[PDB]
RNA sequence: GAAAACAAUCCAGACCGCCAGCUAAGGCCCCAAAAUCAUAGUUAAGUGGGAAACGAUGUGGGAAGGCAUAGACAGCUAUAGUCGAGUCGGCCUGCGCGGAAGAUGUAACGGG
RNA sequence: GUACUCUGGGGAUAACAGGCUGAUACCGCCCAAGAGUUCAUAUCGACGGCGGUGUUUGGCACCUCGAUGUCGGCUCAUCUCAUCCUGGGGCUGAAGCAGGUCCCAAGGGUAUGGCUGUUCGCCAUUUAAAGAGGUACGCGAGCUGGGUUUAGAACGUCGUGA
RNA sequence: GGGAAGCCUACCUCAAGAUAAGAUUUCCCUAGGACUUUAUGUCCUCUAAAGAGCCGUUCGAGACUAGGACGUUGAUAGGUU
């Protein structure tokens, strides 16, 4: 995981949620893209 | 002179009965600070007592608005270094809502020996049932 | 859990076979008699009330000589509760008693008693605090306290600082004692290890509650 | 008098007395005098009641575009086939969200 | 010339500590040319940009000169977390054993000696670890007085000399 | 739904001056007159219990206190064996 307050899509596999007002990028192929803040 | 102060030996404290289910804390507590500072009556005097006894039934099921019921933390200290005792209104209801009440109402009576002398007048238990059956309370709403 | 209520007799040794010498304290126990027992109906709470010893007619007073007749049981040198649960409530009433039986060889048990006073005492000896340098020019500090605060922030001596004070006469529980012996013909209790206070005071032994 | 406390800020210039009335700044749920006043909206963060570059399908309101039931987009079958109306990508604009670590004790609405 | 010194005065005006500020100091973020055998973002990161703390060197002279007496050591402490060990997790250029980086977490614990007055610092040998800071750079009406800053004397240097 | 040496409980000690002053067992006191400001009123005469303290012999309790034991129906201290 990352912690950073930008926070953006690195490849077409990375998604952007929102959860308890916090905001995270989950991907499906690197998981090393894996944020979360901001 | 003609503005005329009551007397204390003639006041006549009333006995009333509040039921708190499905009630908002603070608006509850505004109007039992009004009875039990005596504002309602027409002898309303700042340094006498004149105010009612009120009892409050069913405390537990007093309710909070938005995410207070987890947000809204209570504090203590006890004298010694470090001592800060830390609570939250969830379990403060769970175990003790005559101290949710008792906090309410504290922080709007005056502060000082006749506001001790006011805070006692209010009753506060848990469940339905009270035991001053005695005292022929009346069925008050607020 | 229900206990017992004895005097401490002494310390001594066992050996064993192999020739370990095992060290003990004698507890001399006076079988308990039981004299009230207390209910959630009419007290809110289940304990059991025994009294031991014995006491001279003129030192009773008409209250207490009434409590004993009550439960037709002599009157004893002190009384004492035990919290019980419902289990144990069965098989005892008011008149019953309790020996010593209640224990068994190699059962933990845990021993309460009241600890040796040492009267007003210093800093060294209660807190273990650290003396100063006897030589290279101290002057009159050498088991004095020392500093007991910062500056004028916070302005105050926290509440709760180690000073010299009274030191022992006080209630203290040992836990983790094992029995060596159980005695019934002379009716004592010979324990592992030491317990606290004097030859000749009152202890009380109970079941340990952390296994 | 008001801004909690607060010479230099806002209102206002004390001859004396009154248990009479109207107003200024500032205010009207309780501590504590006066609206738990009336009509339209916005906010869900206790934001209100500390805050930057920057980051985001938070939620409202606007002026314009591509595509589309001679069948739009997303899913499924090997550019076509069944589903059966809105769907896409930008520009402004109101209120909100992260960025946000400190030492005696809650301690960044005076308190409830 | 006065350290052999003396009187009247000033916090109207310096040295310590407190206060305002944050150039400096420390820490955290934004962009991403490059380094990473290929791949910016496992680990780093050029040229530039925005913040936080009050932990450094400083700026100002607001309190104290009819006096707020201490560099280090001893004794005794209390608090913060930007966490040294122990506890729980994500990623990994994570096979295992061990590492790197980031998140949560302050309950407890967190060396003895040689040299110097040292705070530090280098060294020897231990430990799971020998954390970073605030508290008048905590603590001298609790102790010491080695450094430093009166009065004696000597050397180097400066001056004709005091 | 799961989830940490962290939080509340859990272990030890204190604790109803908790003026909200709590609970349980047992024990004790069951007499007459006068007056007036008509009241848990004031005075006299008669009674004072259950207990507590003073005092003494003392302690493994202790600065002084406080606390524990005992005082002839006695082993509290000294002596004696
Ligand atoms: C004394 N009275 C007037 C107030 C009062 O009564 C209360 C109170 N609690 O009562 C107080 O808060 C105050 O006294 C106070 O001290 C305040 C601030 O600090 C402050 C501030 O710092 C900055 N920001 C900056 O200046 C940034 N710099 C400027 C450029 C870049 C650097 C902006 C800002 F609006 C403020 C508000 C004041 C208010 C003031
Ligand atoms: C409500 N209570 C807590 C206060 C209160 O009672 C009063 C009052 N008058 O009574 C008020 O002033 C307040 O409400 C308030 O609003 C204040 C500020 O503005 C402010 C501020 O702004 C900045 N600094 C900056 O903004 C700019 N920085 C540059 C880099 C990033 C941010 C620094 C700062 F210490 C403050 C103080 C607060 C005080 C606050
Ligand atoms: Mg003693
Ligand atoms: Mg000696
Ligand atoms: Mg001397
Ligand atoms: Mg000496
Ligand atoms: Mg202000
Ligand atoms: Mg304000
Ligand atoms: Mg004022
Ligand atoms: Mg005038
Ligand atoms: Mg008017
Ligand atoms: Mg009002
Ligand atoms: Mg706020
Ligand atoms: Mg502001
Ligand atoms: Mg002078
Ligand atoms: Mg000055
Ligand atoms: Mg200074
Ligand atoms: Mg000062
Ligand atoms: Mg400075
Ligand atoms: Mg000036
Ligand atoms: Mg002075
Ligand atoms: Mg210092
Ligand atoms: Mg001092
Ligand atoms: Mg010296
Ligand atoms: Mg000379
Ligand atoms: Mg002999
Ligand atoms: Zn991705």
């Amino acid at each position: 995981m990352k912690v950073q307050a930008s926070v953006k899509k690195i490849c077409g596999s990375c998604k952007v949620i929102r959860r308890n007002g916090v905001i995270r990028v989950i991907c499906s192929a690197e998981p090393r893209h894996k944020q979360r803040q901001g | 002179m003609k503005t005329l102060s009551a007397k204390p030996a003639e006041v006549q404290h009333d006995w009333f009965v509040v039921d708190a289910t499905g009630k908002t804390l603070g608006r509850l507590a505004t109007e039992i600070a009004r009875r039990l500072r005596g504002k309602h009556k027409t002898s309303y005097t700042p340094h006498v007592d004149t105010g009612d006894y009120i009892i409050v039934i069913n405390a537990e099921q007093v309710q909070v608005t938005g995410n207070k019921a987890l947000d809204k933390k209570y504090y203590r200290h006890t004298e010694f270094p470090g001592g800060l005792k830390e609570t939250n209104f969830e379990k403060l209801v769970a175990h003790k809502p005559e101290e949710i009440f008792e906090r309410a109402v504290k922080g709007m009576l005056p502060k000082g020996p006749l506001g001790y002398a006011m805070i006692k007048k209010m009753k506060v238990y848990a469940g339905s049932e009270h035991p001053h059956a005695a005292q022929q309370p009346q069925v008050l709403d607020i | 859990a229900i206990g017992l209520v004895g005097r401490k007799c002494g310390m001594t040794r066992i050996f064993t076979d192999a020739g370990v010498s095992v060290p003990v304290t004698v507890i001399e126990v006076d079988p308990n008699r039981i004299t009230q027992i207390k209910t959630l109906e009419t007290d809110g709470y289940q304990a059991v009330q025994v009294t031991t010893g014995e006491r001279r007619e003129s030192r009773v007073t008409n209250a207490q000589k009434g409590h004993f007749a009550k439960a037709g049981v002599a009157a004893g040198r002190l009384v004492k509760e035990f919290r019980v649960t419902e289990a144990e409530l069965e098989g005892r009433e008011v008149g019953g008693t309790i020996g010593v039986d209640l224990f068994t060889v190699g059962q933990i048990v845990d021993v309460t008693g009241q600890s040796k006073g040492k009267g007003f005492q210093g800093g060294v000896k209660r807190w273990n605090f650290r003396t100063q340098d006897a030589t290279h020019g101290n002057s009159v500090s050498h088991r004095v306290l020392g500093s007991t605060g910062q500056n004028q922030t916070p302005g105050r001596v926290f509440k709760g600082k180690k000073m010299a004070g009274h030191l022992g006469d006080e209630r203290v529980t040992v836990q983790g004692l094992e029995i060596v012996s159980v005695d019934t013909e002379r009716s004592v209790l010979v324990v592992k290890g030491a317990i606290p206070g004097a030859t000749g005071g009152d202890v009380i032994v109970r079941p340990t509650i952390k296994a």
